RNA sequence: AUAGGUUUGGUCCUAGCCUUUCUAUUAGCUCUUAGUAAGAUUACACAUGCAAGCAUCCCCGUUCCAGUGAGUUCACCCUCUAAAUC
């Protein structure tokens, strides 16, 4: 099977990482190739793996050969885990904005069924996290490096609705369009729960983004957005 | 756009495609074309019997009573119709036509009998 | 169609339009249910004009609208 | 008498506004005078063939 | 029905006094900019009949049309001034004041 | 040839196709072979022409075994979003537009004949007031003429003529007369 | 007089007799998806929305009109015998105006033979969906209402989705709706599958039906197994009421029976199945003794 | 706008000329019986008039 | 992002979210506020918040702003009779100022929804004609009548070609 | 835009160009049937034939329909008020 390209190496499989020193096997875990660069030789690879549960990592390694490369990438990426927080185990718990150096990604939480409508390197990271429904839009310079620094920074930053409900002592109620006027409480405190509600905010400062806005009052006109496209 | 004279007339104008007719009923200038300007859509009319051998005409009396007492003239098919609803009294040519075909079919009727 | 200052076809200079025959029995008993159908509809269409002004005058100073407007300059008040 | 579906819908707005009343709905045509086709018109109105 | 004339009221600043027995106004409506979603200032000047000619420049007056216009460019008078130059009252109290400061307390009454 | 054709269903809970497909939907490891990131926004009309298959059918054309019938509805469930009930788009699966429009109808069907379970909202009645007493759909008081037969008014009836006014029609149309008619047959003739 | 299903202390019965299950009455559609939206809410604010929640419950659980089948409509409005043959097919007239009921619209048929008469209730139906489509509602009967489909839908147990077919497409006193609706019910009745129709409008018109056909025993047992005492006593009450003349009514007044000796009294003067009626009621009060 | 004072001018002097170079009835209403047509302007009349 | 503070204020949503739609007599409205003075605060909030929802909603209403003209904030609204109605402001919040100004001068719900009944008629579901304006092109398009000749062909004995 | 290719010995940033998508016209090559829709490049010049009559004479109509896009804030709302229909 073919990468994101005939002759591309992203988005190839690697296979499962190699039992490691420790002692511990990680068949569950799949591996992925997100770059291929030549050192000028030698070769600097950046792969991802994931076990599709929420575990995932990224990695890069050089060797003179690429299978050498390859698999230093693979073993070390094993090693640095990140947990990634999903919400209904399908989609991430808020919208995020975040900006590594100067690659800018921006994350929209979508429903069930809305698939991955994103760069083909976090569409790839996405099926490796276990994330199945999620939009995202990625700004400034498209650096395959900086991308995934900042997408792994910015879905281990994510604030869960039991660390919101902690944090604010109140339940979290979720409203769906689907479910008409029921109250979904998602998310109650461990601890006391407050008497007073929170301040009824006539209008809050929230920064908009002004692509958002445009999209949602019908002046954004781009021949290229939402195009039909294959499952991803 | 102003004409010089000129009415107001509650008629059909002709939509559908080829061999396949289909009539709204709308009052409009006189002058204006057939199928273009118009001051309001009165009804509709499918001259061709549907799945239940019915052909289908859709009358909006209120405006239609209202337009005809603010000075519209009506187009001889447009009161043939009227008075296929009841809404009229029968067109003269109506009742003169149906006594022609009478007359037709006896004609032929005798031919028949003559043979 | 043709306007005003376009000339007549040389095909139809000497043309006459020749009346249909007639039939004095159906030509009358035409005639009389033309009469009465017209009488009959210009009827019906003094009523729809009686009807049309009828609306009008109660829509501008019917009892309704000038309850409907003391209501409203009150109520302003 | 009224056309027949005319006729109807009078009567039936009749009985939905609550009166009762058996008498048949009737057009008077005695204001609508019937004058031949043939009566002289009015010739101060009429128009003149223009110099051509 | 009882005006030929668009802008029946209007409010506005008085710019020109140079005429005679005619005040330049001066009026600014707030217009949605399509692109920006914000609303500006648009602003449209007014000839006012002024028979007394006791309008100053830099005063707020309000404008009434005329029936049908009496010349080229004067289709309103003026029907009152609402704050004069300098000479304001403030209308919730009905007391002198200069600017943001009471010239007389309301307590004085 | 395909011994589920009369049972198309069968076919998806024979162990052939647990063995070839498991529990994903048969589109599952399909992909479209085209030129750039962004396919073309049609998928091809037909994998079959003339009864040759071309080099990459699509996930339907691929197996003949696969039958789009409405019955299948194992098959069609494949095809429509489980969380939103809306029929995939062509080039969600990589169904030709052939396939596609069959697969299209077949959902149709199956939902038409109480096969495949879709959301059927609650509506509010069409009337506020369910009365059925005005004169539109009661009875309306006949008319004395139409008691008594006659035409609704006079003069749809024929009336002939008195000899003095068609002789007075003779001479205004000196020449230019027709054979002059009698009173019609009373019915139509047959 | 005898009371009718508007009256309000038959609503008020069968208003709680249906319930308020707020999870089957919201409960999650299949349907294009949005974003969810989050609130942080005290315990008086999520007590304040679960209570909004159960006035929007009541509201949609409103229970349509139970009517009388609408009489034909046979109505000759002219005969003008002169455009006898003049047309080989009938003209459908529709007053589209725009204000007016569709119950007081005026349509009629030119046929012809010449005969101006009153469209039928069919025509009339069909007349108002051409030019006032109604979402939900076609203009040739779907195919589901036939016998077999009818039967595969209630094999899957989507008698509810039946229901909102049949009111969708047709009009509550026109034939095919009483038809459908008393199928459905004959179903339920037959299979014990009451428990489908709980919680929603259409619980309210099943009771009815069983109590006006003297069937409410399938009823009363599903209500007894699921330990509603109080809904099968306000059925019994309901029962006595629409049937004051009958055995159980008066046996009910001779003995002063209230709560469960109502069940008893219906169960041995006027129940088809009354000693599986007592089985279960004595089962209920010895599981009840032993809790 | 540009004045249109030709069109104007045009209008009255075609007016003057039209008030002074009136056809009279003995030219309008004069009548060719042998061909029964009009010689001020050729139309033939009506044949039911002959 | 969005410049400035509050872009929430340059949405069409928020522009909509007005509530107050004057009576047809209010022309224009004169706002005097201060631009410092704690006992102003609200005014200042509603030119700050709710004037540009009240001129999207009201567009042919003229309003005009003025600043430091007086020692408390006021409100004027100027009627086509030529009454002048004057609102004081002065220790209320912008919500105050919204619901009274709605009281005494704004359209009731009531007269918006007979409006929107009176819109809804001119939409006649039974007409014929563009997508822009109707629901249906043409007959062909409801079930049980003729169909398009462009879908279904008609068949030979109803086209002129062969009854010719 | 879910983006991609391309500056350097190499990395990062900035920045242009181009690719992938959807229509229309024309050109090459190639084209089987049926239904429907649409159809000069040119306000350049035009052979030829038709496109306005009706009707007891008066009048009425030929000021419309149909065509083009040269010129170009004459089209929309309000006030007033002719001609026209009733
Ligand atoms: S658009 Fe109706 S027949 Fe073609
Ligand atoms: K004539
Ligand atoms: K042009
Ligand atoms: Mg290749
Ligand atoms: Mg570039
Ligand atoms: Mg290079
Ligand atoms: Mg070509
Ligand atoms: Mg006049
Ligand atoms: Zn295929």
């Amino acid at each position: 099977e073919r990468g994101w390209s005939g002759n591309s190496w992203g988005g190839i499989s690697l296979g499962p990482p190699d039992p490691g020193p420790c002692g511990e096997t990680y068949e569950d875990f799949d591996t992925r190739i997100l770059e291929v660069r030549n050192v000028f030789k030698s070769i600097r690879v950046l792969v991802a793996v994931g076990n599709g549960k929420g575990a995932a990592g990224f990695s890069i390694g050089k060797a003179t050969d690429r299978m050498d490369a390859f698999r230093k990438a693979k073993n070390r990426a094993v090693h640095h885990l990140h947990y990634i927080e999903r919400y209904e185990d399908h989609t991430i718990f808020h919208d995020i904005s975040l900006r590594f150096k100067r690659t800018h990604i921006k994350m929209k939480k979508q429903p069930k069924g809305y698939g991955l409508r994103c760069h083909r390197a976090i569409i790839t990271i996405c099926r490796l996290i276990g994330i199945k429904d999620m939009y995202a839009k990625v700004s400034g310079s498209i650096n395959m490096l900086s991308l995934t620094q900042g997408l792994f920074r910015g879905l281990s930053r994510q604030e869960t609705h039991q660390q919101l409900a902690d944090k604010k002592g109140l339940h979290v109620v979720e409203i769906r369009e689907e479910c008409g006027p029921l109250p979904i409480v998602v998310a109650s405190p461990r601890g006391p729960l407050r008497k007073d509600p929170e301040p009824e905010d006539e209008v809050p400062d929230v920064k908009l983004d002004w692509e958002d806005v445009k999209t949602a009052q019908g002046m954004k006109r781009s021949v290229w957005s939402n195009l039909k496209r294959a499952a991803t | 756009k102003a004409y010089r004279g000129g009415h107001l007339t509650i008629r059909l104008a002709l939509g559908g495609c080829t061999n396949r007719p289909f009539y709204r009923i709308v009052a409009a200038h006189n002058k204006c074309p057939r199928d273009g300007r118009f001051v309001e859509q009165l009804g509709s009319y499918d001259p061709l019997p549907n799945s239940h051998g019915e052909k289908l005409v859709a009358l909006n009396l209120d405006r239609i009573r209202h337009w005809i007492g603010c000075g519209a003239h009506l187009s001889k098919p447009m009161e043939k119709l009227l008075g296929l609803a009841g809404f009229f009294p029968l067109h003269p040519m109506m009742i003169t036509n149906a006594e022609r075909l009478r007359r037709k079919r006896a004609r032929e009727v005798l031919l028949a009998s003559q043979k | 169609r043709k306007t005003r200052h376009d000339p007549l076809a040389k095909s139809k200079i000497e043309r006459v339009n020749m009346p249909p025959a007639v039939d004095p029995a159906e030509f009358f008993v035409l005639m009389e249910r033309y009469q009465h159908y017209r009488q009959t509809v210009r009827a019906l269409r003094m009523e729809f004009v009686s009807e049309v002004q009828r609306k009008v005058h109660e829509a501008r100073a019917g009892v309704l609208a000038e309850r409907k407007a003391l209501k409203d300059a009150a109520e302003h008040r | 008498p009224y056309p027949p579906l005319l006729r109807a819908m009078i009567i039936a707005e009749r009985q939905k506004n609550g009166d009762t009343s058996t008498e048949e709905p009737m057009l008077n045509v005695q204001r609508i005078r019937m004058e031949p086709w043939d009566y002289p018109a009015k010739q101060e109105d009429k128009g003149r063939a223009k110099g051509t | 029905v009882r005006s030929s004339v668009h802008a029946r009221w209007i409010v506005g600043k008085v710019i020109g006094t140079k005429m005679q027995k005619t005040a330049k106004v001066r009026v600014t409506r707030l217009v949605l900019d399509p692109y920006l979603l914000k609303y500006f200032n648009k602003r449209k000047t007014y000839f006012a009949h002024d028979a007394l000619q006791q309008c100053t420049v830099g005063d707020i007056v309000l404008l009434r049309a005329l029936p049908v216009p009496r010349a080229k460019h004067v289709k309103h008078e003026l029907a009152e001034i609402v704050f004069k130059v300098g000479k304001v009252i403030d209308p919730v109290t009905g007391k002198p004041c200069a600017g943001t400061t009471y010239l007389e307390s309301p307590l004085s009454s | 040839i395909s011994p589920y054709k009369d049972e198309p269903w069968k076919y998806l809970e024979s162990e052939e196709y647990q063995e070839r497909y498991g529990s994903r939907p048969v589109w599952a490891d399909y992909r479209r072979n085209h030129k750039g990131g962004v396919p073309p926004q049609r998928t091809r009309k037909t994998c079959i022409r003339r009864n040759k298959v071309v080099g990459n059918p699509c996930p339907i054309c691929r197996d003949h075994k696969l039958h789009v019938d409405f019955r299948n509805v194992k098959l069609l469930e494949q095809f429509v979003c489980a969380h939103t009930g809306i029929i995939f788009y062509a080039p969600y699966t990589g169904v030709c537009v052939k396939q596609h429009k069959r697969l299209t109808q077949a959902i149709q069907k199956a939902r038409d004949h109480g096969l495949l379970i879709y959301h059927i909202p609650q509506v509010e009645p069409r009337d506020l007031d369910f009365s059925t007493s005005h004169g539109a759909v009661s009875a309306t008081p006949p008319a004395p003429t139409l008691v008594s037969g006659d035409p609704w008014y006079p003069w749809y009836n024929w009336k002939q003529p008195p000899e003095r006014e068609l002789s007075r029609l003779r001479r205004l149309y000196q020449g230019h007369l027709q054979e002059e008619s009698g009173p019609p047959p009373e019915s139509m003739p047959k | 007089k005898k009371p009718t299903f508007m009256d309000e202390e038959v609503q008020s019965i069968l208003t709680k007799m249906t319930g308020l299950n707020l999870q089957k009455t919201f409960k999650p559609a299949i349907q294009e998806l949005k974003p969810p939206t989050y609130k942080l809410m005290t315990q008086a604010q999520l007590e304040e929305a679960t209570r909004q929640a159960v006035e929007a419950a009541k509201v949609r659980l409103k229970m349509p009109p139970v009517l009388e089948e609408r009489v034909p409509i046979n109505d000759v409005l002219a005969e003008d015998k002169i455009l006898e043959g003049t047309e080989t097919t009938k003209y459908v007239f529709t007053d589209i105006s725009y204000s007016i009921p569709h119950r007081e619209r005026f349509i009629v048929v030119r046929e012809p033979s010449g005969t101006l008469r009153k469209a039928s209730w069919e025509e009339r139906d069909r007349m108002i969906q051409v030019y006032f489509p109604k979402e939900g509602r076609k203009i040739l009967t779907p195919i589901i209402f036939k016998e077999e489909n009818l039967r595969t839908m209630y094999s899957q147990d989507r008698h509810v989705d039946v229901l909102n077919l049949c009111f969708a497409q047709f009009e509550p006193d026109s034939t095919e709706y009483i038809k459908v609706h008393h199928k459905t019910y004959e179903d339920i009745d037959k299979r014990g599958k009451y428990d489908l129709l709980r919680s929603t409008r259409y619980f309210g018109g099943m009771v009815w039906y069983f109590v006006n056909n003297k069937k409410i025993d399938g009823l009363l047992i599903d209500q007894i197994q699921r330990d509603l005492i109080d809904d099968a006593t306000n059925l019994v009450q309901l029962y006595h009421v629409l049937h004051p003349d009958g055995q159980s009514a008066q046996g009910a007044k001779d003995q002063a029976a209230e709560g469960i000796n109502l069940i008893k009294v219906f169960a041995k003067t006027e129940a088809q199945k009354g000693a599986y009626i007592e089985l279960t009621l004595q089962t209920y009060q010895e599981a009840l003794s032993r809790h | 706008v540009r004045p249109r004072l030709i069109a104007e001018l045009a209008r009255r002097v075609r007016a003057l000329r039209e008030q002074l170079n009136r056809p009279r009835d003995s030219q309008l209403y004069a009548v060719d019986y042998e061909t029964l047509t009009r010689p001020f302007s050729g139309r033939r009349l009506p044949v039911r008039a002959w | 992002p969005m410049k400035g503070r509050f872009p929430i204020r340059r949405t069409l949503q928020y522009l909509s979210q007005g509530n107050v739609v004057f009576k047809d007599s209010v022309k224009v409205m004169t706002v005097n506020y201060n631009t410092h003075g704690e006992l102003g605060e609200g005014a200042r909030k509603f030119v700050f918040f709710n004037i540009p929802q009240i001129q999207y909603k009201n567009p042919w209403v003229q309003i005009m702003m003025f600043k430091n003209m007086t020692p408390s904030p006021f409100l004027r609204f100027y009627l086509d009779s030529g009454e002048q109605v004057l609102v004081d402001v002065e220790t209320k919040s912008n919500k105050e100022i919204m619901e009274h100004i709605r009281k005494i001068l704004g359209k009731n719900e009531e007269t918006l929804r007979e409006e929107e009944e009176e819109k809804k008629q001119l939409s006649h579901p039974a007409n014929f004609g563009p997508r822009k304006y109707c629901l249906r092109e043409c007959i062909c398009e409801v079930e049980g009548q003729v169909p398009c000749p462009s879908l279904v062909p008609l068949p030979k004995e109803m086209r002129g070609k062969y009854k010719a």
